[PDB]
């Protein structure tokens, strides 16, 4: 019978040489995931889609921030094959007051704080 | 270094040409409202949208990917 | 059956029943029939709080 | 001269159909895409016990919000205002 | 008072500006066209 | 025999001047009209989504021809305009084909010495000068 | 449906815009009723937006 997986704590412990294919410190971890949908919740069971509406990824390629905490995780843990999950990178730090109309998420994942629309 | 020399003797000349003048009947590829346009002078293009403008109004289209 | 500035009416019944309920009660003011509605019983209370103003 | 009996995808003999190379490399392509998804998932920032009451202050008040709507689900007034500006359908110049 | 203002100041009530008190007359339902049509409920 | 209709004429109007340039008796008979109508309607849309891609299969073959009079491929004439960051579309792509031959030439020569220095930069696989028309323009 | 309903190219009228833009609306007759409660804003029209016009 077809039921719910059940995802082995050994696939999610991460190895030195997926370090450096991946590079990430394991130590100071990363604070915020970057989720995005790449796959349709058709053909899928009712609680993927579920918790791909619960997630907020109802629109595919549309990204969406998310905090790396365990339940956060867990959840992306079941859904984890309709979606692609990134590192939130801050190159100048969290925005502000001041600088909070004048950001733009790249395709790297870095949330700039401040975007120009200028040559460099 | 002589790749560079050798452009900047054409992209000279050629600036030499536009001042003289010897040109005529320009045409752009001009980027506006999602499409892109191969324009010259006293030409027609319909615009699939209001443009929130009076009747008989210059403006001035200014994302110009090619001008030739 | 109340005649005039209904809206006063208004503002008087929500500003009395307000500290009762800890929120801004819910109510609909009809003009045409000269009526206000509040969600909830509050019968004896609005009676008593009309007595005291006079009505 | 060669028929699949029956329906061609259905039932005991089946059209046979073989992987191709670009269907290969799609496979490929969003296994690679999910490893690194496993990879961003097994590094975690925080545990349960740092995690376990972070927003629960958020979540109260969201649902108090929601409440709030559903009780103030209402009716909406009526004006004299209205019912005389449909009396206007009559007016004349002269 | 300030509705009978508005009485004077607007036209002239006849049996041609009359209307119901909206929410009195739920309109009938019948089986025609598309949706109300065909197997009629 | 009180509320008869009165403007069936008209509503038959509405379907037959819509059903006129029809052939046979669909062009008159009302029945036989309204069941061709309904689907040249629907016809109608659907042909407005083929119909932008059928313009795009048209252009794309243009450009392929006249990129093959050049000499270069049309997967190569796209992928090295992208990089070269000239972000033109297949339809003025087309049309610089059929009307500005000499534009056209410029634009496969520049595509095929993209090209060419892909192609120094990939045997060479070290630290070389990245070449004058592979430099990457930034924008912050 | 295209087919079916006549077709045309872009044009303006006389070369419109090139020296000088000429507005190619020449009248407006507006035929009104005094009693008309189907004329009522059309009436409205006529008392305060037809001289701004
Ligand atoms: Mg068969
Ligand atoms: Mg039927």
């Amino acid at each position: 019978k077809f039921t719910r997986s059940r995802i082995p704590e050994k696939v999610f412990q991460a190895s030195p040489e997926d370090h450096e294919k991946y590079g990430g410190d394991p130590q100071n971890p990363h604070k915020l995931h970057i989720v995005t949908r790449i796959k349709s919740t058709r053909r899928r069971p009712y609680w993927e889609k579920d918790i791909i509406k619960m997630l907020g990824l109802e629109k595919a390629h549309t990204p969406q921030v998310h905090k790396n905490i365990p339940s956060v995780n867990a959840k992306l843990k079941v859904v984890k094959h309709l979606i692609r999950i990134k590192p939130l990178k801050l190159p100048q730090g969290l925005p502000a007051e001041e600088n909070m109309s004048n950001t733009c998420l790249k395709s790297t994942g870095e949330l700039v704080v401040q975007w120009h629309l200028k040559p460099v | 270094v002589e790749e560079t020399r050798h452009h900047a003797e054409v992209v000279k000349k050629v600036n030499e040409m536009i001042v003289t003048g010897q040109y005529g009947r320009l045409f752009a590829v001009v980027h506006f409202a999602s499409r892109q346009w191969k324009v010259t002078s006293e030409d027609l293009i319909l615009i699939g949208n209001e443009l929130d403008l009076a009747c008989g109004e210059r403006i001035r289209l200014e994302k110009v990917l090619l001008v030739g | 059956k109340v005649e005039g500035d209904i809206w006063a009416l208004q503002k008087d019944v929500e500003d009395f029943l307000s500290p009762l309920l800890g929120k801004t009660p819910v109510t609909q003011v009809n003009e045409v029939t000269g009526t206000l509605r509040i969600k909830g019983y509050f019968d004896q209370e609005l009676k008593a709080w009309l007595l005291e103003k006079g009505f | 001269r060669g028929r699949i009996p029956g329906r061609q995808w259905i039932g005991k003999h089946r059209r046979p159909r073989f992987v191709s190379l670009r269907a290969k490399q799609n496979m490929i392509r969003r296994l690679e895409i999910e490893a690194e998804n496993h990879y961003w998932l097994s590094m975690p920032y925080m545990t349960r016990e740092q995690e376990r009451g972070h927003a629960a202050v958020r979540r109260r008040e969201a649902f108090e919000a929601i409440k709030a709507a559903a009780t103030s689900k209402f009716p909406p007034h009526r004006f004299i205002a209205d019912q005389l500006d449909h009396l206007n359908v009559t007016k004349k110049w002269s | 008072a300030r509705a009978l203002d508005l009485l004077r100041g607007l036209p002239r009530v006849s049996l041609a500006n009359l209307k119901p008190n909206p929410g009195s007359k739920k309109p009938e339902r019948r089986p025609r066209g598309r949706r109300r049509g065909r197997k009629c409920g | 025999l009180r509320n008869r209709v009165t403007d069936r004429y008209f509503r038959i109007q509405e379907v037959l001047k819509h059903a006129r340039h029809f052939r046979g008796r669909k062009n008159r008979c009302y029945r036989l009209a309204v069941r061709t109508v309904i689907r040249a309607f629907v016809k109608c849309t659907k042909a407005r989504y083929l119909k932008k891609k059928n313009m795009r299969t048209l252009w794309i073959n243009r450009i392929t021809a006249a990129s093959q009079e050049h000499g270069l491929k049309y997967p190569a004439l796209i992928g090295n305009l992208v990089k070269c960051q000239v972000e033109l579309n297949r339809k003025v792509l087309a049309d610089l084909a059929i009307y500005e031959p000499k534009t056209f030439k410029s634009l496969a020569a520049l595509a095929s010495r993209r090209r060419h220095e892909g192609f120094a930069a990939a045997l060479g696989d070290g630290k070389e000068p990245e070449g004058i028309f592979s430099r990457v323009v930034q924008y912050h | 449906t295209a087919r079916g309903t006549p077709s045309r190219f872009l044009a303006s009228v006389l070369h419109n815009g090139l020296g000088r833009y000429v507005q190619q609306l020449q009248r407006l007759s507006f035929s009104v009723s005094r009693d008309g409660a189907s004329s009522r804003g059309a009436r409205e029209f006529v008392e305060r937006e037809v001289i701004d016009f």
